[PDB]
RNA sequence: CCGCACAAGCGGUGGAGCAUGUGGUUUAAUUCGAUGCAACGCGAAGAACCUUACCUGGUCUUGACAUCCACGGAAGUUUUCAGAGAUGAGAAUGUGCCUUCGGGAACCGUGAGACAGGUGCUGCAUGGCUGUCGUCAGCUCGUGUUGUGAAAUGUUGGGUUAAGUCCCGCAACGAGCGCAACCCUUAUCCUUUGUUGCCAGCGGUCCGGCCGGGAACUCAAAGGAGACUGCCAGUGAUAAACUGGAGGAAGGUGGGGAUGACGUCAAGUCAUCAUGGCCCUUACGACCAGGGCUACACACGUGCUACAAUGGCGCAUACAAAGAGAAGCGACCUCGCGAGAGCAAGCGGACCUCAUAAAGUGCGUCGUAGUCCGGAUUGGAGUCUGCAACUCGACUCCAUGAAGUCGGAAUCGCUAGUAAUCGUGGAUCAGAAUGCCACGGUGAAUACGUUCCCGG
């Protein structure tokens, strides 16, 4: 992504000067209208160097977890993961999702068992109210673990939108040593992101830019 | 032609038959006012037809069994309405809105153990 | 009242004892456990002890008592008040 | 509090009777008491036959008994001579041409009876009850049960007061009627007295009655 | 009724008269469901009302109600530590019930040899602002104003 | 009225005036009336002596009034005097027909005591 | 000429298998059947105290439901009656064969 | 309960047994309308000479399984506790807890 | 925040009488146990004998019953004598059967003890079981993370729910016991099968679905199909959820049952049984008759019936349900005032019988009273059951005609087919139902609410 490509999307935009985090000073161009302005001169090379690492991970058969819980951007992140055959979290991130992997695996097994059972049959044997209730539970499990049913094991890389909002995920990752790739607004604490991208995390246009560029490079890394 | 019915109630059940052209009502080979020793029974059995306003347009051949006179008359009114329906099927709505396709299931309850009745609790002197 | 088709009821060995009274007359007041047998015109003007449950009380038989039973004269529940 | 007996409540729903014969009021009490006596005799003689189920039907005239156990050739002894004189004594106690049948269960770990009975045996072997039930529950569950629950009652360890214990393992739901829960009660007779033991195993839910 | 408020099952208009307050009426006077004997007692009395009061006995019903119908009631609770006789106003159905109870017991207490005679004697009384039903209405419309000190 | 039973019963329906007589119950009343053949609801007033005599006779057939009371008193006197169980109970004022001696026997027991 | 057979059971499934066997043996010989026509089956209630000492309130209610089937064949051949003679059934099934 | 009681009931039964015929004929005779009034008389006398325990009245329906006198299920003759146990393990065929 | 928690209702209790329990009191004995909830028409679903464990008397001691060892005898039957019987003494009758004839089985008796025997105590030695909190919604766990760790998180908060019911926020998430639901039962309809069930159409018919016939209908009883806030709007985090409507036999877990998470209470029971300890053993064992378990200065509970004209009485007449049955139900006939009796069909019963619903209604009568209310209580004479109705059964008839003329304080119970009434049956039972488990008839009133009581 080129600085012009970002700037038109508005990547330079930031939170209010009232709400910023201390470590973000190096990445901040300045202030206008009491608004923090992010410096694309740092943003572009760091994003490119992160894309290099993401391409490397995906080119060694890496499993990638796209992470974002914004109600606006949930579907964008889900489609972003689907466009590169990867795994995602687009709804509320459960505490200890990565650390309590065994519980998620039992939940994944239950979701697989319910969907297989409905295809196999025995719904007629169940009462119609029970069959409807089973369908509702299957739908609820699909809503919760639609993205990670096929992750199989712990992912090899994480992509995070608004790292401050998803702080539990990054704490888990660091506890596991799983690398964190994150779009970091001025209000976030950048310590947890090993490849940090400072940029707007709310705006739909810039978020979609991040996701599309990452997914293009991930498909490229897969293709070899 | 003929239009039957089966009106049910707490303990009665009544077959019903509509043969048009009249208003006479043979019931268990009886006449209504002669069938019952209660008048309100006859009133509540007239109720549905009185609402549809067709008295001497269809005579009735009906047969009620089991239960008490009120449950009887209720099953009667029910089967009446059922016949009215299967004879009109436009007035099914008319009696549903009239509230006569109810099929009342209000029935006695079993006498539960330790209860001097089906629901009444013994006079347990708490003090 | 038991019945009338069966007549009164009186014991075998009680009849033995009463016929001994017959042949003998006034004798040792006979005794029985059977307060249930019926009095008969033979046993008149005599007495008999019958078990109150622990001891046999002697009732001196008279006419008007005939036909009645013995247990109506041999008490078994005693009482002196409180 | 005082809970419902689990096998009684699931009978017919998922559980078959241990006797089937149709009879009438006249030939019923006699019938069932004869059946009691033959059952009890078998219990006492088969203390080692690992009897799990002793079902008895009285067909129209004949009667047949069927025993699900785990000492198959042993219940047979040799050429059924044991079970043959058994057929004689049951025909004589029942006054009926006897029809003995046996069909072992290869999963003694997977009933509620045989396991509790082993437990009581080891109880008179003076083993530690806790370790015993641990052994048993793990053997059974590992073998493939869906859940086991055990309980023993009475002055445990030769106590001076009746300490109870219950232990859970796996999953045993006792309010889902579609489920199958094998259950059994047994006893052990210590010098200190008697100690109750109760055993449940949930083994998945059945779909479509006994079928 | 700690979560929901239920009351009495919806009445049905009497087929014999078409009206409805008669139905709730006979039900208040009804015992164990002695329906026949109970409607015979009320119809026999409205008839002689239709004569001793001229026509409009069905309307003489209301001629009795409005004369006896209560306007005020008292309902005391322990909201702060003790009770107080508070006058208060209620929806028309409750006062329907109260006035009907008043004329149901007015008839029964008098006795007048027979139920039909006793009922007929009071219906007239209530219809003409005299007697005991309107009198017990005076009790409630009288003691209430004196204890209007507070609420 | 001035009938064989000295009592002058209500000038009302025959039987009501009849069972009024001690020793004459509904059975006695209707049976005596059967012989007269008069209506059940005939009052003593409006009825002449021409039938009062007859009914006086029909009740003279039975033993009634004081004579019956004397027979009932005797049927109990000697009963007590034989010292029979029920006789001793009659002497003690007790239910001689085998009822709960413990409670709610106040009928023959009489008043309530602490 | 009729042949009636009452069947008394405890579960209607078993009696249904039995009646199936009956009517099939009937049609083997081409018997002339009048159908199962289930009859009023009998229900026997029983409540007993479950508490050994001083507890009238505690009781448990059970019930026996003898399911009831009837078959009739108006033209029994020999090849009809031989079947019921050579009939094969369970134990809890109860038969009552008659003219 | 006490084995004495059990065996005693057995004896009462067997005794009521072998006098059944005589009891039948004597009941007949004493009940026989227009008996000799002496044949009937000495008949009832001889009847009061038979062992008492030949009557059925001396008997008491006793629990077969326990010997509990009370709570006798004349259908099964079992203690009120035992019939429930037969339902619990499924001994009585076809039986189950009712719910109506 | 909650529950008929109160409230608001509805009918009671507490007055009367009677039944029925308990404790007193008494007994020779009034057998034991149950003891606020959570004893008290208790265990008992049914004590004249039996039951009975209890009194009194009568007796027995390897014994009523169990096993073992001898000795003997077939086993049996039937009768006499005495006893009050238990029992003792007998007399007759049979003296067999399988036998490898040697024995053996069935059993019977005697001895011998090895033993039996216990409802002896100990539910604070226990098993098993049940009552209670409470079908209250809770109770917990795995893993995670949080802290070095006691621990915590979930289980919290905002909503919402019958509900730890649900949802969302969320270092929690996920499971388990629960809750729910799957069960049974009940409400609509469909398929199947239609006799002993049905009679719509038909003809016949003495008019009786009766008789041909009918398979429809009704039921029958197996299948089913159904109700999901599925619909629509109203809301409401757009969330759950909620308001209301429609549809609909049915609507918001349709109706009702079964189902009791934990635990709590040395809750109850060693007199169901089982069982540790002790415990007597010619007896704390056993066997028999009689008694008692039924007493009554009393007390206390629980019920029934009443105090009346919505009633009483007479006459007339309609409508049920659910059951039960062959040492059984038992019609029919006749008789008997009835209680009944005789006669005897039928039926192991969709078939016969019980079994002929009451309240209801129609008509007349009473005309308000200690009454034609009320009926206890005593009299007389039966009836029936069983050996046997004194102690103490049920029941008819005649006769009597207590109190009671609506019951202080206090208090109970009840949210719909409920209450409240009217009858029906069943279990137990020779017989002995106001009780209890059931069934239908009739069918109400009240909820402002949660401020109060009670409890959670
Ligand atoms: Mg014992
Ligand atoms: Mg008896
Ligand atoms: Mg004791
Ligand atoms: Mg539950
Ligand atoms: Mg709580
Ligand atoms: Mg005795
Ligand atoms: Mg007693
Ligand atoms: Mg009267
Ligand atoms: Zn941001």
């Amino acid at each position: 992504v080129s600085m012009r490509d970002m700037l038109k999307a508005g990547v330079h935009f930031g939170h209010q000067t009232r709400y910023w985090n201390p470590k973000m000073k190096p990445f901040i161009f300045g202030a206008r209208n009491k608004v923090h302005i992010i410096n694309l001169e740092k943003t572009v090379p760091m994003f490119n160097e992160a894309l290099a690492e993401l391409n490397k991970i995906a080119s060694r058969k890496g499993k990638i977890l796209f992470v974002g819980t914004k109600r606006a951007a949930s579907e964008a992140v889900k489609d972003a993961a689907l466009s590169c055959d990867q795994f995602f979290v687009n709804h509320r991130w459960l505490g200890g999702m990565l650390t309590n992997w065994k519980t998620v695996r039992q939940s994944i097994k239950r979701l697989k068992d319910l969907e297989t059972q409905s295809q196999d049959g025995t719904f007629d044997k169940l009462t119609k109210k029970e069959a409807l209730m089973r369908t509702r539970e299957l739908e609820k499990l699909e809503n919760s673990l639609g993205g990670i049913k096929d992750m199989g094991g712990l992912p090899d890389a994480l992509f995070v939108i608004d790292a401050d909002h998803e702080h539990i995920a990054i704490k888990e990752a660091n506890n596991l040593g799983i690398p964190v790739f994150a779009i970091v607004d001025t209000n976030s604490d950048p310590d947890g992101v090993d490849f940090v991208i400072p940029g707007n995390d709310d705006a739909i246009r810039a978020v979609t830019l991040y996701l599309g560029a990452v997914a293009a490079t991930v498909r490229e890394g897969r293709s070899q | 032609n003929q239009y039957y019915g089966t009106g049910r109630r707490k303990s009665s059940a009544a077959r019903v038959f509509i043969k048009p052209g009249n208003g006479k009502i043979v019931i268990n080979q009886r006449s209504l006012e002669q069938y019952f020793g209660r008048e309100t029974a006859r009133m509540v059995v007239r109720q549905p037809l009185e609402l549809v306003d067709m008295v001497e347009k269809l005579d009735l051949y009906i047969t009620v069994k089991g239960g008490g006179i009120s449950g009887q008359a209720g099953a009667i009114r029910h089967g009446i309405t059922r016949a009215l329906m299967e004879y009109d099927e436009s007035l099914r709505s008319e009696l549903r809105k009239a509230g006569f396709v109810t099929r009342d299931a209000r029935q006695v309850e079993r006498k539960k153990v330790g209860l001097r009745k089906a629901r009444r609790r013994p006079q347990f002197s708490k003090r | 009242p038991r019945s009338l088709k069966k007549g009164p009821f009186i014991d075998l060995h009680l009849l033995k004892k009463v016929e001994k009274a017959v042949e003998s007359g006034d004798k040792k007041p006979l005794r029985t456990w059977s307060r249930r047998s019926t009095i008969f015109p033979n046993m008149i003007g005599l007495t008999i002890a019958v078990h109150n449950g622990r001891q046999h009380v002697p009732v001196f038989v008279t006419d008007e008592m005939v036909g009645h039973k013995l247990g109506e004269f041999a008490p078994t529940r005693t009482y002196r008040g409180h | 509090g005082q809970k419902v007996h689990p096998n009684g409540i699931r009978l017919g729903i998922v559980k078959p009777w241990n006797s089937t014969w149709f009879a009438n009021t006249k030939e019923f009490a006699d019938n069932l008491d004869s059946d009691f006596k033959v059952r009890q005799y078998l219990t006492k003689e088969l203390a080692k036959a690992s009897v799990s189920r002793i079902v008895i039907e009285r067909p129209a005239k004949s009667i047949r008994v069927t025993i699900h156990t785990a000492r198959p050739g042993i219940v047979i002894g040799k050429k059924g001579e044991d079970v043959e004189k058994l057929r004689k004594v049951v025909a004589d106690i029942a006054g009926v041409p006897a029809q003995i049948n046996i069909a072992e269960v290869r999963k003694p770990e997977l009933d509620a009876k045989l396991v509790a009975d082993s437990i009581t045996s080891q109880l008179e072997r003076r083993v530690m009850f806790r370790r015993a039930m641990k052994r048993a529950v793990q053997n059974a569950m590992r073998l493939g049960a869906k859940g086991i629950k055990v309980e023993v009652s009475g002055r445990l360890g030769g106590a001076e007061i009746a300490r109870t214990e219950w232990y859970r393992e796996g999953r045993v739901p006792l309010h889902t009627l579609r489920a199958d829960i094998d259950y059994n009660t047994s006893e052990a007779h210590t010098t200190y007295g008697v100690i109750g033991v109760k055993v449940w195993i949930f083994k998945g839910e059945i779909l479509g009655g006994m079928a | 009724p700690r979560r929901r408020v239920i009351g009495q099952r919806k009445i049905l208009p009497d087929p014999k008269f078409g009206s409805e307050l008669l139905a709730k009426f006979v039900n208040i006077l009804m015992v164990d469901g002695k329906k026949s004997t109970a409607e015979s007692i009320v119809y026999s009395a409205l008839e002689t009302l239709a004569q001793r009061s001229g026509k409009s006995e069905l309307e003489a019903f209301e001629v009795a109600l409005e004369n006896v119908r209560p306007t005020v009631e008292v309902k005391s609770r322990r909201v702060g530590g003790s009770t107080y006789q508070v006058p208060v106003e209620v929806r028309p159905v409750r006062r329907n019930a109260l006035a009907m109870r008043w004329i149901v017991e007015a008839a029964r207490k008098r006795g007048d040899k027979s139920m039909a005679l006793r009922l007929a004697n009071e219906l007239s009384d209530a219809a003409e602002n005299k007697g005991t039903a309107v009198k017990k209405r005076e009790d409630v419309h009288r003691m209430a104003e004196a204890n209007k000190a507070f609420a | 009225a001035r009938i064989a039973g000295i009592n002058i019963p209500d000038h009302k329906h025959a039987v009501i005036a009849l069972t009024s007589i001690y020793g004459v119950g509904k059975t006695r009343s209707k049976a005596i009336l059967a012989a007269a053949g008069i209506a059940e609801d005939v009052k003593i007033s409006e009825l002449s002596e021409g039938q009062i005599d007859t009914l006086r006779d029909e009740v003279a057939k039975f033993v009634v009034e004081g004579d019956l009371r004397r027979e009932i008193s005797m049927s109990i006197k000697r009963l007590m005097d034989l010292g029979c169980y029920r006789g001793l109970r009659h002497r003690r004022g007790l239910p001689v027909r085998g009822q709960r001696t413990k409670t709610n026997a106040r009928t023959r027991k009489g008043p309530r005591k602490p | 000429q009729r042949i009636r057979i009452r069947l008394k059971a405890f579960d209607h499934r078993l009696i249904d298998q039995a009646t199936a066997e009956i009517v099939e043996t009937a049609k083997r010989t081409g018997a002339q059947v009048r159908g199962p026509i289930p009859l009023p089956t009998r229900k026997e209630r029983f409540t007993v105290l479950i508490s050994p000492h001083v507890n009238k309130d505690a009781r448990d209610q059970y019930e026996i439901r003898t399911h009831l089937r009837l078959v009739d064949i108006v033209e029994p051949t020999e090849k009809t009656v031989d079947a019921l003679m050579r009939l094969d059934l369970a134990a809890g099934v109860d038969v009552q064969i008659s003219l | 309960a006490k084995q004495s009681m059990k065996a005693r009931e057995v004896k009462r039964v067997a005794l009521a047994d072998k006098y059944f015929a005589k009891r039948a004929e004597l009941k007949a005779i004493i009940s026989d309308v227009n008996a000799s009034d002496e044949d009937r008389w000495n008949a009832v006398l001889k009847l009061q000479t038979l062992p008492r325990d030949s009557s059925p009245s001396r008997q008491r329906n006793r629990c077969r399984q326990t010997g509990r006198p009370h709570g006798f299920l004349r259908k099964f003759g079992l203690s009120r506790i035992k019939v429930r146990e037969a339902a619990m393990r499924g001994e009585i065929p076809g039986l189950k807890k009712a719910s109506w």
